[PDB]
RNA sequence: GCUAAACCUAGCCCCAAACCCACUCCACCUUACUACCAAUAAAGUAUAGGCGAUA
RNA sequence: CCUCCGCAUAAGCCUGCGUCAGAUCACUGACAAUUAACAGCCCAAUAUCUACAAUCAACCAACAAGUCAUUA
RNA sequence: ACAUCACCUCUAGCAUCACCAGUAUUAGAGGC
RNA sequence: UUAAUUUAUUAAUGCAAACACCUGCAUUAAAAA
């Protein structure tokens, strides 16, 4: 385990880095998920 | 000095102190904005020895004296709030048109959705600043989909509101 | 970008194509804004200018779905504006030759306005309308002045 | 993926580059012939240390002259304090070069060792250039001279090329 | 974006937003200047309007400079013959037993384990640890004499003390900023060692010119430099004439030390970098020959292998290639221990092996020198 | 202030002042035993050292002569009836050395 | 007689109609929630099709 | 009577045997706490300097050829 | 085991993103 | 892989176009279905 690590893949920047992140984001909030990312 | 923070010495466990009613808005209006400016600090310090009275009640393990004042206290400093906060915005009026204190822009995020950007204060013009620049106040066309969704999402949520109060009344009628 | 059969017989596999057009790097002079331009076009361009008799007329006469290009509306922006501008800038100290190619094309002269908006993306022409009708909110202190003032003016009348 | 070359210094540096056993970098100069700032014509050199270099084959020279001091690789017999002449004059007649200088291939004589060829004037040298390799220059025509490397492969190339003479530095890197 | 060759028309761009937007052209923005100075984003006037950007280049020889052939460029930048060891006068200050701390070869070890075993908690400690205390360690024995020489008095050793001295060299001007540690100053002048036969003698010596390398190589190219003499105080200071020069090379990898040939070099420019601004600062910028020579000694020191230096100047006509010369005595490699073992091997106890006096004799020597 | 954006402030500029604080304060009873000099306060996120102590010194003519600050954790081991973690909010806790002994 | 059983109403579904949402203050693309720098019908008709499955 | 364990830091975890009160081989509610010197959190530009391993670094002993610096 | 030193086999006469800032006593592709 | 037929491509050629790159039309192989 790793905080480093965890951010760095998973986190809110390395989503939205790229469209198909951002559409991670989109499909977690159309679902209604309270965490969106890491 | 430090004795301000607690009441007077013969309300000490008293169990009911008297207080009087707060201020209201009203009566705020027709004070100064120095009468404003003391009042405010009078204020202060009495609402730090109610904070410090509450907190050492629950150390204790004992009933607060009298929670009823901490309420009014409250209230009283959000009025004078309201008033001083009523004369900066009717003077801002008057001398800039400006209906909001913050700059701020309707922007539209990565996400497609229409938000009220507010502005930041910075050193360095927008072009050059780094940070800045790597937000994107735009959407690309992947998004329109997910903002339909959303849209549908609302609606489905609005339908069953609205059938569900009308089913509410009807049964309502029946009973009466 | 189409599919096509392995040996023109349906038999056959069906096999991905693109038909590519042949591109020529050409030069050429726009004589009402008086500029050298090098494009990339293609020998039905050259064919359609040479039937529009000039670079100018080709562009003032082909429709935006016919040209189906974004610069070519930027060149028709611009000639249609120095049309309508009337604009002494684009032969000075040579009014003659302005007047001449200026009657030349008076065929295509349009409102400056119309010509404004001529050739503009959707996101391009909400961009300059939100320009345009951005302006300071006027302060309410000489909206309350001049109301004080023309009620003052009414009462003065009683 | 995050990638970055190391490869990266813009300025020739006679320092070792920390490159990503581990090592670090020495900058040939192969561009064996430049003058340097405000000079020009053929120029002497002086090696300073022949040093061994984990980055190839053959090992180097720290070789300075007049203000700048950079690594160029040795040829066989190289020491510590030898003087080798960076020519660039075209002579008449042949030039009795010695062991480790470098000459444009119209200034040698025909059937001679050769190493550290360019294939261009002002290209740099490309070729015969690990350990204890050798090629001999076989026939020059005009404005034109064709060598043989170490793989017998004939080349050809512009007589004002310059090329080392002598064979590289440490043999029996083979054996 | 062509809207941008189109001679009519005005591109429409995001600068109106304050942000990019893809389908929209990039604005051109005009060149930003920030209105009031900052000290923390200061970015300085490119090397041409600065107030002092000589054309002709001057060659710099800073603390840092490491020199090629070593003490050749040293006598060629200076113009100074090179006679091997001390001259007799200050080998004769200790050649009596009577010019000798009490104890001095046990004092002297004792200084030498202290620095190299007794110095800190840790077991080794490390050349900057070692290097600097063994040398204030020697000048404090040598200050122990102040009972014999009353004369110590009037001696005191500053450190952080910077000199510079420029002087022109065929056509190449050269400026030394010595900025070392451990400069000692004395009110007395030392005087003069070379007497007229030696230096009258020098005229016939030629200096060895070396081959192809310029004699100017890894010295520091600066456009920007201010031909100022600067003696490193104000003037009316007490103790305002050098002594002697206490260099040290207190890296501890090897490739950061100055090698003994750059080291010997390194003195020989430093003690003639500090005699030539006391010359110019006793007798004004004037190219001539001194009848009053100034001597001034450095000791170069790694930690445990000690050089001596003493410099006589005498010319300040350095540009000529001819005439009177400098001159300089050295002592080069004289190492005061050959090892020192801290921790015992198993056979040979801990201490300093092959301990040899005559290095501290020297060291007391040029210590006494003047007293 | 708390809750306020602060105006930026450029070289030369003009001193920063609040003129009617956000923030409020409470003296509490140490839960340990501290010097006789030291009075221990619970703080707002927010308000930092040196407005602790010009608070103190302005607002109630109390000399400060030392400050420390600590940030205490709520607890998020609590659960509702739904199983989902109840947070007790983190607090600032203040250690003021009074002055003049 | 223990365990247990039983309960109606939260809400939801399908339609109709009508075109929806989105700045208390503050924070949030950097490690997010971080003050601040380079119809119907025609009709399964005509037609297409390893002229067949089918269309 | 065991001790092949322990004590700190790092990483990770996040109040998870402190006090008061209650229920439950014989957790819940409330209150309280970790105080910077340790450690994070750095650096004004423009050029321009950075050939010689470590190993007690002195020999020896080598190859796989090395972990280190400024000036105006 | 693979890798990797080392060894064997085959290919390659050459330059700026690997090979390579290398040049057939070399490099790459394999195998152990 | 020397099943089916094909070369979408990639590497080459040959021929058209243009005054080598780019394009269109055929052929030969590797890697491919």
């Amino acid at each position: 385990p790793s905080n480093i690590k965890r951010k760095n893949k998973h986190g809110w920047v390395r989503r939205l880095s790229t469209p198909a992140g951002v559409q991670v984001i989109l499909r977690r909030m159309l679902k209604g998920r309270k965490s969106l990312s890491h | 000095g430090l004795e301000e923070f607690f009441d007077d010495p013969k309300n000490w466990g008293q169990e009911k102190v008297k207080s009087g009613a707060a201020w209201t808005c009203q009566q705020l209006r027709n004070k100064s904005n120095e009468d404003l400016h003391k009042l405010w600090y009078v204020l202060l310090k009495e609402r730090n020895m109610l904070l410090t009275l509450e907190q050492e009640a629950k150390r204790q393990r004992l009933p607060m004296p009298s929670p009823e004042r901490l309420d009014k206290v409250v209230d009283s400093m959000d009025a004078l709030d309201k008033v001083v906060q009523e004369r900066e915005d009717a003077l801002r009026l008057l001398q800039t048109g400006q209906e909001r204190a913050r700059p701020g822009a309707w922007r539209r995020d990565i996400f497609g959705r229409i938000i009220w950007h507010k502005f930041k204060q910075w050193v360095i013009p927008w072009h050059l600043n780094k940070r800045y620049n790597r937000k994107r106040f735009f959407a690309l066309p992947y998004v329109d989909h997910f903002l339909r969704l959303e849209r549908e999402k609302r609606a489905r949520i609005k339908a069953r509101k609205e059938n569900l109060e009308r089913k509410k009344a009807k049964i309502l009628l029946k009973k009466f | 970008l189409g599919q096509i059969y392995a040996n023109n017989d349906k038999l056959s596999k069906r096999l991905k194509k693109v038909w590519k057009p042949q591109l020529f790097e050409r030069e050429f002079y726009s004589e009402i804004l008086d500029k050298k331009f090098t494009v990339t076009v293609t020998m039905r361009t050259l064919d359609l200018i040479d039937e529009a008799y000039g670079l100018d007329f080709y562009i003032l006469k082909t429709p935006k779905e016919d040209l189906c290009s974004k610069f070519g509306m930027d060149l028709k922006r611009g000639m249609l504006l120095r049309l309508a501008r009337q604009d002494p800038q684009l032969h000075p100290e040579d009014p003659e030759r302005r007047a001449a190619i200026y009657d030349k094309y008076k065929e295509f002269a349009i409102p400056e306005e119309e010509a404004e908006w001529v050739g503009l993306t959707l996101e391009e022409a909400i961009e300059k309308q939100r320009l345009l009708e951005e302006k300071d909110p006027v302060p309410l202190f000489k909206i309350y002045v001049a109301e004080l003032i023309q009620q003052l003016q009414q009462q003065a009348l009683s | 993926a995050n990638f970055v070359s190391w490869k990266s210094r813009t300025k020739y540096t006679i320092t070792p580059v920390k490159m990503r056993h581990k090592q670090r970098y020495r900058m040939i100069d192969f561009l064996r012939f430049r003058p340097e700032e405000t000079k020009s014509g053929p120029f002497e050199e002086k090696v300073i240390q022949v040093r061994y270099d984990p980055c190839r084959s053959a090992d180097i020279a720290l070789v300075a002259g007049g203000s700048r001091k950079r690594w160029i690789i040795a040829t066989e017999n190289m020491q510590a304090g030898d003087t080798i002449l960076n020519s660039n004059h075209i002579g008449r007649m042949a030039v009795a070069a010695r062991e480790g200088d470098a000459h444009p291939l119209g200034a040698l004589p025909v059937g001679t060792l050769i190493n550290n060829v360019e294939s261009e004037p002002g290209r740099g040298a490309q070729y015969i250039r690990a350990a204890g390799t050798c090629g001999v220059l076989l026939r020059k025509v005009n404005g034109t001279a064709i060598i043989q490397l170490p793989s017998k492969r004939q080349m050809q190339v512009l007589e004002t090329c310059v090329a080392t003479v002598g064979r590289v530095s440490n043999v029996d890197h083979n054996k | 974006d062509r809207v941008y060759e189109i001679p009519g028309l005005e591109p429409i761009t995001f600068a109106g937003k304050m942000h990019f937007v893809p389908w929209l052209a990039r604005p051109i923005f005009p060149p930003w200047d920030r209105g009031y100075k900052d000290p923390r984003f200061y970015r300085s006037p490119p090397l041409h309007e600065h107030p002092l950007y000589k054309d002709q280049a001057c060659y710099i020889f800073h603390h840092r400079c490491r020199l090629l052939e070593g003490v050749k460029q040293a006598l060629w930048l200076t113009k100074t013959k090179l006679i091997e060891g001390l001259p007799e006068k200050v080998l004769s200050l200790v050649d009596d037993p009577r010019n000798h701390i009490e104890n001095q070869d046990e004092c002297v070890l004792n200084v030498i384990s202290h620095a190299r075993l007794w110095q800190t908690t840790e077991e080794i400690p490390k050349r900057e640890t070692y290097c600097p205390v063994i040398v204030d360690n020697l000048i404090q024995l040598c200050k122990s004499q102040i009972l014999k020489h009353p004369s110590l008095a009037r001696r005191i050793c500053v450190q952080n003390s910077t000199f510079s001295a420029t002087w022109n060299r065929e056509s190449l001007l050269l400026q030394v900023r010595g900025s070392g540690g451990a400069r000692l100053s004395t009110k007395d002048p030392l005087p003069t060692i070379a007497s007229r036969e030696e230096i009258e003698a020098t005229k016939n010596h030629v200096l060895e010119t070396f081959y192809p390398i310029s004699p100017i190589i890894d010295l520091h190219e600066c456009n920007i430099y201010d031909v100022k003499n600067d003696t490193g105080f104000q003037e009316g200071y007490p103790y305002p004439y050098p002594h002697t020069l206490y260099l040290l090379d207190k890296a501890n990898l090897r490739p950061h030390r100055l090698q003994p040939d750059q080291l010997r070099a390194k003195m020989i420019l430093f003690a003639f970098g500090s005699a030539l601004a006391q010359a110019r600062l006793l007798y004004g910028n004037d190219a001539k020959v001194l009848e009053q020579p100034v001597v001034v000694q450095s000791v170069g020191t790694d930690g445990r292998v000690f050089h001596f230096l003493v410099f006589q100047l005498n010319t300040t006509d350095l540009d000529c290639n001819e005439g009177v010369k400098n001159l300089a005595w050295v002592d080069s490699d004289q190492l005061l221990y050959q090892h020192f073992w801290c921790l015992p091997v198993i056979v040979e106890p801990v201490g300093p092996v092959g301990f040899k006096p005559e290095t501290f004799r020297k060291f007391l020597a040029l210590y006494l020198h003047g007293a | 202030a708390r809750n306020v954006v602060y105006p930026l402030y450029r070289l030369g500029g003009p001193q920063l002042r609040v003129f009617r604080t956000n923030f409020f304060i409470q003296l509490v009873r140490p839960g340990v035993a501290q010097p006789e000099d030291t009075v221990q306060f619970r703080i707002p996120m927010e308000m930092t050292r040196v407005d602790l102590r010009n608070y103190l010194e302005g607002i109630y003519n109390v000399p400060v002569a030392a400050v420390r600050t600590r940030v205490q954790h709520g607890s998020n081991k609590r659960r509702d009836h739904r199983n989902v973690r109840i947070k007790k909010p983190d607090y600032k806790v203040a250690y003021v050395q009074l002055a003049h002994g």
